[PDB]
C-alpha cells in the first residue's frame, strides 16, 4: 500500500465531461507519510532503474502536453470534430442490443450519497442515507 | 521493438494543419480498418503545430512535424512509421 | 458535505505484508524497493494497472510511462467505454461536445440510459434551467426517474 | 508509526524528528553535543540527571518549548530508570567517570549502571539502545577503567542483543579531558611522559564526529546490533601529539622521561583530592595505552560521518590556553605533527 | 545623462530572497472569487498574487499549526493582470494567471412570474 | 464527570486523553495533568426547568447587563423545552 | 529603454568596479581571520569570497551590478570596522545547517517540498 | 456644527490651494500634480529630477521658508511600475504651515540625496535605503541603520514576509549565535477582514 494524496492535497489536473481541463490547488498537505501521487511513481521509476524524465510538476505537465496538448489548456473547452468518421467506423461491426431495459445505477436519492471512496467514508453522507431510508 | 501507438496533434482551424485535416477526413477511416488494434489518437487543440507521435516498445517515442504538409505528405509520414518500425 | 470523508480511513504510511500475511507499517524506502524488485522481474502483459475514479492526469501519465518502460500497455480504467470503431481515437466519440452551457441553446434534448439528476446534478440543474426559461422539450429513453 | 512520531517539518528547531530519546549522562562532555544535535531537529529528549539543576541549565536552550524534559534519577534505583525510558523509542547511555569515588567505582558506572539501564530498557519495549564503550576496552588492560569497559560492553550485548555499541578513541573537543589535559600540564613546568611518549600511539577523534555518528546510528536500521569503532583520520605518537598541543598553544615544551612506577606514584598523589582529581593512576595508564587497530569493526565512514582531522580543530580547543601575546595566532602558523603512515 | 539597457528586468539577486523561495515557488495571479455566503462584490475588484501552500504540522507542545514556509501569508494586490505579471517576472517567480470571471448579464423580469402560458409562472410568492 | 483512561490518565471535559502509546504523556511524569473538575455540561443539566405562562420568554442570563445579550425563546413545541442558546437555561410552557 | 544610471554607463565600466571590490575583499580576508580570531584558514575565507561573486556572474544589467557592488562595499566596510561580530562573519558558512540532499528521491523521503 | 463630525476649515483650504498653484507656476519644469485634501493638507507631486530644485525653493524662498524637514519616508506600491513613493513632510515656522512633496522611483533608479538642503535628511535616507532599498546618490554615508549587520533584504517592501527568512538562536556546539531558516511553532494566522460591501461611495473608482 502506497499512501497518496487526495484531491484537496495536490495540484492535479482533471478533465470534466466536456473535455475541459482544470487543476486543483493544494489546500492542505497529505497526511502522515502520504505523498503526491505522480511523485510516488516517479520515485519508483528511479528505484527500478527506469527513471521517468520529469522531476517537477511543471515538467510532468509538459509530458501531458506531449500526449494530448489540450490537457494543459486550463479552463478552455477544446472543440473535437470528425463525428462523420466515428459514425462510419461504428457501422463496420454490428452488435446485438440486449433485451434488458436501460436501468440507471442510481434510481433514488439514497443511491446518490455514497458512490466513491471519499463519500463512502463520510459520516455525513451516512447520515443522509439513514435519513432518506428510515 | 514494434510500434505501439500513434498520436496526431493538429489545430482545428490553422492553415498549417489543413493537410492533416484532409488526411483525417479522407484516409483515417481506411487507415483504422487496416490497423484495428493500433491506437491512433487524434487530438485537436487550438493553435498547435501539427505533429505525428509514434511510441515503440519500452516507451521509446519519436515525433515528426507535419506543419504545412499536404494530405499526400501526411500519408507518407504515417507510412514510414507503420513500416520503418524501430 | 463529503469532505468529512477526508478525515477517516486515510492511508498514512506505506504498508507491506509481513511473514504472517498481515499488512504492517514500513518505510518508503522498503516499500518502493519491494515494488521495484517485482517490476524489474516482469515484462509485457505480466504487468497491468487500473486507474480509479478520483485519479489525476499527472499520476495517469506517470503510471502509463512507467508501465510502458517494461513494455506493458495494459493501462486500464474501471469505467467502461466501447472501443469498437473509432474507440478513443477521436475525442468527439467520448465527449459532451455540445458543452454544458450549450444546453441553454438546445430546443430538444434526448436523454438515453442516464439519470443526470444523480450522475451530474449540476448538469441536470442546467437542463431544468432551459426547461424553465427556454421551454426546452426533454425526452428520456430509460427508467422513469424523477 | 504512531501518529505522534511521524516526522514533520524541515528538520529545524520547531520540526518533529520523530525521535523520542532518553539520554543518560547528558550533563557531561559528550552529553551536551548529543542533546544539542537531537534538539536541533525537533526531537523529544528526556534528560535524567543526578546533578543539581543549576548544572543542567546549559541544556535548556537546546530544544524548542517542551522538547527537553528533565527527571531525577539514581543509578541504583531501577524504578527511576523505568520512569525515564518507558516513553522513549531510543535510549542512549553516556554515563561514565574517569575516576572512582567513595560511592561509585569503575564497576558501578561501567558495568552495573549500564546493565541496569539496558535491562529496564529491554523490559520496557525500548526498540533502540546506543551504548558507548571505549576503543581500548580490554579484559587484560592494566587500567581498571578499560577492564570494566570490556566487561560492561559484554553485559550490554547480552541484556540488549540489538544494541548499538560505539567504541570511540580519545575524544578531543572544547570541554575534553584530552587536549585540555595536556595543555594543563604546563603548570608543572616540564611534561612527564612514560618512555618519552615514543612507545604510544593515539588516534583521537573529534567530538562532533562522535556526535554525528551517534545520531546516524539512531536513524540507520543497519546499525542495530552492530559494534562500531570511532577513530580519527590520523595516528600520532604520543610525543608528537603533545608536542603539537604545546605548539598550538605556544607554550614552552620541556618533555622529560618518567618511568612507569614513578608516574604511578604521582598518580596516587593526585587521587587524594576529594574533588575532581587532576590526574590519577588509571588516567596515566589510558593516556599511554596504544589505540587499538580494529579493521574488522565498522567505523565512522560506515555511518556517513567523515572524520575531522585534529589539525583543523586543535586551535578551537587550545586557543584559550595561550597568553595574550599569542592569542591572535592563526591556524596555519603551527606546522602539523608527524602522522604514522 | 541617460543610458540604454535593453535586457529584461531581473531583480532576483538584489532582493535578498533565498534561492529556494524564488525558483521552487508558484505564484497564482487571480481575482478572488466572490464569497458565496454573501452577495457583496466589493472583494472581486482587484487582482491578487499568492503562493503555493506548503506543509503545516501540529506543534507537539500545544497542537498549534506550525509552518516553515516564510511566504505562507504573503498576498499582494494589483490593479490589473498586467501589473501582477510584470511584478512576478522581475522577481523571478513562475506563475499561473487565471482570467477574470465576470457574472453573466441576466435578463430579469418581474412580469414573467405571472405568465399566461409559460413555465416561468411561479406557484408562490 | 472526569473519568480515567485504562492507563489512569484523566479525561478532560473536551474528551482529551493521550492514548496508550502516545509518547507525549511523558510531560506529566513527575508532574500532573491540569484538569478542571467542574464539568459545565453536567452542571447545567442540574438546573431545573422553569415553568412559564407565555408562549415566548426572554433570557439574559441573570444579573442584567452582567449576563448575556437578551434573547427570546419560543415555547410552542410541547415535545421539548426551550433552551437559552447562551446560558443553557431551560424553559417550558405550563399547560 | 533610456534609464538613469547608478554609477556604470555599461557593463564594461561595471565589471571594473566588480574587480576592484574583489581585490578589496581578497586583501581583507587575512585581516578578518586574524582580527575575529576565526578558526578557518585564509584559503577558506577567500574561497567563500569567490563563491559569493560567482553566484552573481550571470548578471548583464549594469544597474544591477552597481547595486551588488554597493552592497558589497557596505558589507566590506562593516567587516573592516568590526561593526560585524564573529557571529556575522561566520553566517556565510552556515556551519549548523544540516545537509539537505538535492536529488528527487531524497526530497521524496523527507516531505512534500519540491 | 454637528457634534460628531469634524468641522471644515475653508479658509485654510483656500490658502493652501492658492499656494499650491503658486508653486506650480514657479516650478513648471518639475511639478506634475498639486492637490489639497479635505482635511487641509497640501501635496506637491513632482518629477524625481526636481527633488533638489523643489526642496531648495521651499526652504529658501521668502514666501515659503520651509526650514524644517519634519519627516522623510517611503511607501511601497507594488502595482506601480515605479513602486516606491518618496514623501517629504516639511514645516514652515514663519507661516505656521506644512507641505508634503512626493516623488517616485523604482528598484534600480537613484534619487538625489537631499542632505544638502536638510541635514536632517541624512538618517531618513539611510532608513529608506535600509527598509526599502532605494539608493540615494551623493549621500555622504549610505548604509543600513535599523536592520541587523549583514541582513539581507528590505523588510518594508510589501513582498518581504512579516517574519522574514531567517531567525537566530544560541548554538552550544559553535559557541555563538547562529542564523537558520525561519520556522514558527505557531504560524501567523492571516485574517480576511474586508467586508464585501462598499463603504465609501465618494471614492468609487470608475469601472
Ligand atoms: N575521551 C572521552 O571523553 C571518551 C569517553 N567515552 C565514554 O563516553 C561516555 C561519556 O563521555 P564523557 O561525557 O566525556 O564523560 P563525562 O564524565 O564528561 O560525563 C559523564 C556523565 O556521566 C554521568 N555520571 C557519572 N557518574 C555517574 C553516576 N555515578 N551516576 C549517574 N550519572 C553519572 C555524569 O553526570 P554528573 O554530571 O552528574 O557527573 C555525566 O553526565 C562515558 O561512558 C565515557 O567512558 C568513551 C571514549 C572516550
Ligand atoms: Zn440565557
Amino acid at each position: 500500500i502506497l499512501p497518496g494524496a487526495a484531491y484537496t492535497e495536490k495540484s492535479a489536473t482533471y478533465v470534466n465531461t466536456e473535455g475541459r481541463a482544470q487543476q486543483t490547488k493544494v489546500a492542505v498537505t497529505p497526511p502522515g507519510l502520504a505523498r503526491e501521487d505522480w511523485k510516488i511513481i516517479r520515485a519508483l521509476s528511479e528505484i527500478a532503474g527506469m527513471t521517468l524524465p520529469y522531476d517537477t510538476l511543471d515538467q510532468v505537465r509538459n509530458r501531458l502536453e506531449e500526449v494530448s496538448p489540450n490537457l494543459v489548456r486550463y479552463d478552455d473547452v477544446e472543440g473535437a470534430n470528425y463525428f462523420q468518421q466515428a459514425s462510419e467506423l461504428s457501422k463496420l461491426v454490428n452488435q446485438q442490443l440486449l433485451a434488458d431495459p436501460l436501468v440507471p445505477p442510481q434510481l433514488t436519492i439514497k443511491d446518490f450519497y455514497m458512490t466513491d471512496s471519499i463519500s463512502r467514508a463520510s459520516q455525513t453522507m451516512a447520515k443522509c442515507v439513514k435519513a432518506v431510508t428510515e | 521493438l514494434g510500434l505501439r501507438e500513434i498520436r496526431i496533434h493538429l489545430c482545428q482551424r490553422s492553415p498549417g494543419s489543413q493537410g492533416v485535416r484532409d488526411f483525417i477526413e479522407k484516409r483515417y477511416v481506411e487507415l483504422k480498418k487496416a490497423n484495428p488494434d493500433l491506437p491512433i489518437l487524434i487530438r485537436e487543440c487550438s493553435d498547435v503545430q501539427p505533429k505525428l507521435w509514434a511510441r515503440y516498445a519500452f516507451g521509446q517515442e519519436k515525433n515528426v512535424s507535419l506543419n504545412n504538409f499536404s494530405a499526400d505528405q501526411v500519408t507518407r509520414a504515417l507510412e514510414n512509421v507503420l513500416s520503418s518500425k524501430a | 458535505f463529503a469532505y468529512d470523508g477526508l478525515k477517516r480511513q486515510r492511508l498514512t504510511e506505506p504498508m507491506v505484508r509481513n511473514e504472517k500475511g498481515l499488512l504492517t507499517h514500513t518505510t518508503w524506502e522498503d516499500a518502493l524497493s519491494r515494488v521495484a524488485g517485482m517490476l524489474q522481474s516482469f515484462q509485457g502483459n505480466d504487468v497491468a494497472a487500473i486507474a480509479g475514479g478520483l485519479v489525476d492526469a499527472e499520476a495517469l501519465i506517470a503510471l502509463k510511462d512507467l508501465l510502458n518502460r517494461v513494455d506493458s500497455d495494459t493501462l486500464c480504467t474501471e469505467e467502461v467505454f466501447p472501443t469498437a470503431g473509432a474507440g478513443t481515437d477521436l475525442r468527439s466519440n467520448y465527449l459532451l461536445n455540445t458543452t454544458i452551457a450549450g444546453v441553454e441553446e438546445a430546443d430538444v434534448v434526448l436523454l438515453v440510459g442516464t439519470n443526470p439528476r444523480f450522475e451530474a446534478p449540476l448538469f441536470n440543474a442546467r437542463i431544468r434551467k432551459s426547461w424553465l426559461h427556454n421551454d426546452l422539450k426533454v425526452a428520456l429513453i430509460g427508467s422513469p426517474v424523477d | 508509526l504512531h501518529h505522534a512520531v511521524i516526522p514533520h517539518g524541515k528538520g529545524g528547531r520547531s520540526s518533529v524528528s520523530g525521535i523520542v530519546a532518553t539520554v543518560f549522562g547528558a550533563t557531561g562532555f559528550l552529553g551536551r553535543y548529543v542533546v544539542n544535535h537531537l534538539g536541533r531537529m525537533g526531537s523529544q529528549v528526556i534528560v535524567p540527571h543526578r546533578c543539581e539543576p543549576y548544572d543542567t541549565m546549559h541544556l535548556r536552550p537546546m530544544g524548542d518549548l517542551g522538547q527537553i524534559i528533565f527527571m531525577d534519577w539514581n543509578g541504583r534505583d531501577k524504578d527511576s530508570i523505568r520512569r525515564a525510558v518507558e516513553h522513549s523509542s531510543v535510549v542512549i547511555n553516556l554515563v561514565g567517570r574517569e575516576w572512582e569515588t567513595q560511592n561509585f567505582d569503575f564497576e558501578d558506572v561501567f558495568v552495573k549502571i549500564p546493565q541496569a539501564i539496558a535491562q529496564v530498557s529491554k523490559e520496557a519495549g525500548v526498540e533502540k539502545f546506543i551504548h558507548i564503550s571505549h576503543l581500548n576496552a580490554d579484559i587484560k588492560s592494566s587500567s581498571k577503567y578499560l577492564r570494566s569497559k570490556a566487561v560492561g560492553e559484554k553485559e550490554v550485548r547480552e541484556t540488549f542483543p540489538e544494541a548499538t555499541i560505539i567504541k570511540p578513541a580519545e575524544i578531543f573537543g572544547r570541554e575534553d579531558r584530552f587536549l585540555n589535559y595536556f595543555a594543563n600540564i604546563r603548570w608543572f613546568g616540564g611534561v612527564p611522559l612514560i618512555s618519552l611518549g615514543k612507545k604510544t600511539v593515539k588516534q583521537p577523534v573529534y567530538i562532533v564526529d562522535v556526535t554525528k555518528g551517534i545520531i546516524n546510528a539512531i536513524k540507520d536500521p543497519d546499525a542495530r546490533g552492530k559494534t562500531f569503532a570511532f577513530v580519527g583520520p590520523s595516528r600520532y605518537l604520543l610525543f608528537d601529539l603533545v608536542q603539537y598541543v604545546f605548539a598550538v598553544a605556544h607554550r614552552p615544551f620541556l618533555p622529560y622521561p618518567l618511568p612507569h612506577f614513578a608516574y604511578r606514584w604521582i598518580g596516587r598523589l593526585f587521587e587524594i583530592s576529594p574533588f575532581e582529581p587532576w590526574t590519577t593512576r588509571d588516567k596515566v595508564e589510558r593516556i599511554h595505552t596504544t589505540d587499538k587497530i580494529l579493521p574488522h569493526l565498522p567505523g565512522l565512514e560506515d555511518l556517513g560521518v567523515e572524520a575531522t582531522p585534529l589539525e583543523l580543530k586543535a586551535i578551537e580547543v587550545l586557543r584559550r590556553h595561550r597568553t595574550y601575546r599569542w592569542l591572535s595566532s592563526e591556524i596555519e602558523d603551527v606546522q602539523p605533527a608527524k602522522t604514522i603512515p | 545623462q541617460l543610458i540604454t539597457v535593453d535586457e529584461k528586468l531581473d531583480i532576483t539577486t538584489i532582493t535578498g530572497v533565498p534561492e529556494e523561495h524564488i525558483k521552487t515557488r508558484k505564484a497564482r495571479i487571480f481575482v478572488p472569487a466572490r464569497n458565496n455566503m454573501q452577495s457583496g462584490v466589493n472583494n472581486t475588484k482587484k487582482w491578487k498574487m499568492e503562493f503555493d501552500t506548503r506543509e503545516r504540522w501540529e506543534n507537539p507542545l500545544m497542537g498549534w499549526a506550525s509552518t516553515a514556509d516564510p511566504l505562507s501569508n504573503l498576498v499582494l494586490t494589483f490593479s490589473t493582470k498586467e501589473d501582477a505579471v510584470a511584478f512576478a517576472e522581475k522577481n523571478g517567480w513562475s506563475y499561473d494567471v487565471e482570467e477574470r470571471k465576470v457574472p453573466k448579464p441576466k435578463s430579469k423580469s418581474y412580469g414573467a412570474n405571472f405568465s399566461w402560458n409559460k413555465r416561468t409562472r411561479v406557484s408562490t410568492k | 464527570g472526569v473519568r480515567t483512561s485504562p492507563t489512569g490518565e484523566k479525561v478532560t471535559h473536551t474528551g482529551q486523553v493521550y492514548d496508550d502509546g502516545d509518547y507525549r504523556k511523558v510531560r506529566f511524569v513527575g508532574r500532573q495533568k491540569e484538569v478542571n473538575e467542574n464539568f459545565a455540561i453536567d452542571l447545567i443539566a442540574e438546573q431545573p426547568v422553569s415553568q412559564v405562562g407565555s408562549r415566548v420568554i426572554s433570557c439574559d442570563g441573570g444579573g442584567g447587563a452582567l449576563g448575556h445579550p437578551r434573547v427570546y425563546i419560543n415555547l410552542d413545541k410541547e415535545t421539548k423545552t426551550g433552551t437559552c442558546g447562551y446560558c443553557g437555561l431551560q424553559f417550558r410552557q405550563q399547560h | 529603454t533610456s534609464v538613469k544610471p547608478i554609477f556604470s554607463r555599461d557593463m564594461n565600466e561595471a565589471k571594473r568596479r566588480v574587480r576592484e571590490l574583489y581585490r578589496a575583499w581578497y586583501r581583507e580576508v587575512p585581516n578578518t581571520v586574524h582580527l575575529f580570531q576565526l578558526d578557518i584558514s585564509v584559503k577558506q575565507g577567500r574561497d567563500k569570497v569567490r563563491e559569493m561573486f560567482k553566484k552573481n556572474a550571470h548578471i548583464t544589467d549594469p544597474r544591477v551590478v552597481d547595486l551588488l557592488v554597493i552592497k558589497g562595499k557596505m558589507e566590506l566596510e562593516e567587516t573592516i570596522k568590526v561593526w560585524k561580530q564573529r557571529t556575522h562573519v561566520m553566517r556565510f558558512f552556515h556551519e549548523t545547517e544540516a545537509p539537505r540532499p538535492k536529488d528527487f528521491l531524497s526530497k521524496f523521503y523527507v516531505g512534500h517540498d519540491p | 456644527t454637528r457634534p460628531t463630525v469634524r468641522p471644515r476649515n475653508d479658509v485654510a483650504h483656500k490658502q493652501l490651494s492658492a499656494f499650491g498653484e503658486y508653486v506650480a507656476e514657479i516650478l513648471p519644469k518639475y511639478v506634475q500634480q498639486v492637490q489639497v485634501s479635505c482635511f487641509n493638507e497640501l501635496e506637491i507631486c513632482i518629477h524625481p529630477d526636481g527633488v533638489i530644485p523643489v526642496l531648495t525653493f521651499l526652504r529658501d524662498h521668502s514666501n515659503a521658508q520651509f526650514k524644517s524637514l519634519a519627516d522623510l519616508t517611503a511607501v511601497d506600491i507594488p502595482t506601480r511600475q515605479n513602486r516606491f513613493e518618496i514623501v517629504y513632510n516639511l514645516l514652515s515656522l514663519r507661516f505656521n504651515s506644512r507641505i508634503r512633496v512626493k516623488t517616485y522611483t523604482d528598484e534600480l533608479t537613484p534619487i538625489e540625496s537631499s542632505v544638502p538642503v536638510y541635514k536632517a535628511a541624512n538618517w531618513y535616507e539611510r532608513e529608506i535605503w535600509d527598509m526599502f532599498g532605494v539608493f540615494f546618490a551623493n549621500h555622504p554615508d549610505l548604509r543600513r541603520i535599523l536592520t541587523d549587520y549583514g541582513f539581507e533584504g528590505h523588510p518594508f517592501r510589501k513582498d518581504f514576509p512579516l517574519s522574514g527568512y531567517v531567525e537566530l538562536r544560541y548554538d552550544d556546539e559553535v559557541k555563538r549565535v547562529v542564523a537558520e531558516p525561519v520556522e514558527l511553532a505557531q504560524e501567523f494566522r492571516k485574517f480576511d477582514l474586508n467586508s464585501p460591501w462598499e463603504a465609501f461611495p465618494a471614492y468609487r473608482q470608475p469601472p
